[PDB]
């Protein structure tokens, strides 16, 4: 078919250099308009460069002197190189090509992770969140789970090794002090808790480590 | 740099409804060559763009004729005459006119209508084990409300307390179309220790007053 095929992204500090790249896969950058565009952790998508048959090349204002867009019309390969990285070019990265017609991007490569910090592969911390007295009561109980600070994403949670699927809420990470803490909470029947257990599984495989806590009263 | 706004930010809708959305320019899309650059595309959680309509009305290759746009100069609108579970996500209007750079709206969540529902409030205290390392946060769940706007305040010894928050918010539970948030407040193990009563309060459209969950630190 007619695809585009990205490389891998990043972590790199601030003031480091990375670069990604896609190649074609079904057709020819002749005639295209090849771009790369970027979905900030804000959820905006941004346009960041586009290099028109070899010469017409231009960049975003907030990456001009940092990222510099290349093609090997040979290869039919996409570059974008990265340097002197920021934090705020923390986001997915997308290469895309646009019809030099009618202006519209139509095939898109996936989306490619690429994170700026200083910070070091750190392993959570997990603290079981138990009811305030009183609040065991009523028909169901609430529990919780805080896996703070971390880096970098992703962590996988569960709730008694899975068994318990139903009526969870994980919650999506932020970021505090460079580090990652995102949380989660499980509501069962009162009958359940305390009396039968129920523990908070954490994966971390940046650090290669699996954290169980138990909830108790 | 053209802007673009989009309205409305958030478009709930039920299965066969018809859906429209809005997007305009603060200026004319219209190029001197008499063509209006004007395209829409859809973006799906973990997936990338994908092109609907081009040039202000042509409909993409491959994309159902349930969408359709239209407008000129500053105005356009996206239209689906029957929304279905497929459509769900994020609409972003483009602009290719005036540049560089290309321009983007911020989007339009296209997400499920379903009946008001109060939160449930949960608030808990900093743990045995966080508290030995120097840190206490103090964590409250508004969970499964709808519709999706909320706002939650934090009381330390029944004063506002604004410092120190953070929160995080679910998408649309794919079974039961509700929503739900987290709300931290963290401190020094030393402030905790510091002050007595903890108080979370939740706003939202099902109640008048707000929900209040609360814990005195000296009781455990
Ligand atoms: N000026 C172009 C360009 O490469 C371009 C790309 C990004 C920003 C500014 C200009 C070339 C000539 C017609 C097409 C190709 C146009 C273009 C504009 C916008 C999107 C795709 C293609
Ligand atoms: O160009």
């Amino acid at each position: 078919e007619v695809k585009l095929v990205e490389s891998r992204g990043g972590l790199v500090k601030p003031g480091g250099s990375l670069q990604l790249s896609c190649a074609a896969s079904g057709f020819t950058f002749s005639g295209y308009a090849m771009s790369w565009f970027r979905l900030t952790p804000e959820k905006r998508l941004e346009w960041v460069a586009s290099i028109y048959n070899g010469f017409r090349i231009h960049y975003l204002d907030s990456v001009k002197g940092r990222f510099t867009i290349s093609s090997d019309y040979a290869r039919n390969i996409l570059y974008l190189q990265m340097s002197t990285l920021r934090s705020e070019d923390t986001a997915m990265y997308y290469c895309s090509r646009g019809d030099a017609y009618s202006r519209y991007f139509d095939v898109w490569g996936a989306g490619t992770t690429v994170t700026v910090s200083a910070a070091k592969t750190t392993a959570p911390s997990v603290y079981p969140l138990a009811p305030v007295c009183g609040d065991t009561t009523g028909s169901s109980v609430t529990l919780g789970c805080l896996v703070k600070g971390y880096f970098p994403e992703p962590v996988t949670l569960t709730w008694n090794s899975g068994s318990l699927s139903s009526g969870v809420h994980t919650f999506p990470a932020v970021l505090q002090s460079d580090l990652y803490t995102l949380s989660s909470s499980v509501t069962v029947t009162s009958s359940t808790w305390p009396s039968q257990s129920i523990t908070c599984n954490v994966a971390h495989p940046a650090s290669s480590t699996k954290v169980d806590k138990k909830i108790e009263p | 740099e053209v802007v673009m706004t989009q309205s409305p930010l958030s478009l709930p809708v039920s299965l066969g409804d018809q859906a429209s959305i809005s997007c305009r320019s603060s200026q004319s899309l219209v190029h001197s060559n008499g063509n209006t650059y004007l395209h829409w595309y859809l973006q799906k959680p973990g997936q990338s763009p994908k092109l609907l309509i081009y040039k202000v009305s042509n409909r993409f290759s491959g994309v159902p004729d349930r969408f359709s746009g239209s407008g000129s100069g500053t105005d356009f609108t996206l239209k689906i005459s029957r929304v279905e579970a497929e459509d769900l996500g994020v609409y972003f209007c483009s602009q290719s006119t005036h540049v560089p750079p290309l321009t983007f709206g911020a989007g339009t969540k296209l997400e499920l209508k379903r009946a008001d529902a109060a939160p449930t409030v949960s608030i808990f205290p900093p743990s045995s084990e966080q508290l030995t390392s120097g840190g206490a946060s103090v964590v409250c769940f508004l969970n499964n409300f709808y519709p999706k706007d909320i706002n939650v305040k934090w009381k330390i010894d029944g004063s506002e307390r604004q410092n120190g928050v953070l929160n995080s918010w679910t998408d649309q539970d794919s079974k039961d179309s509700t929503y739900s948030m987290s709300s931290t407040l963290t401190l020094t193990k030393d402030e905790y220790e510091r002050h007595n009563s903890y108080t979370c309060e939740a706003t939202h459209k099902t109640s008048t007053s707000p929900i209040v969950k609360s814990f005195n630190r000296n009781e455990c």
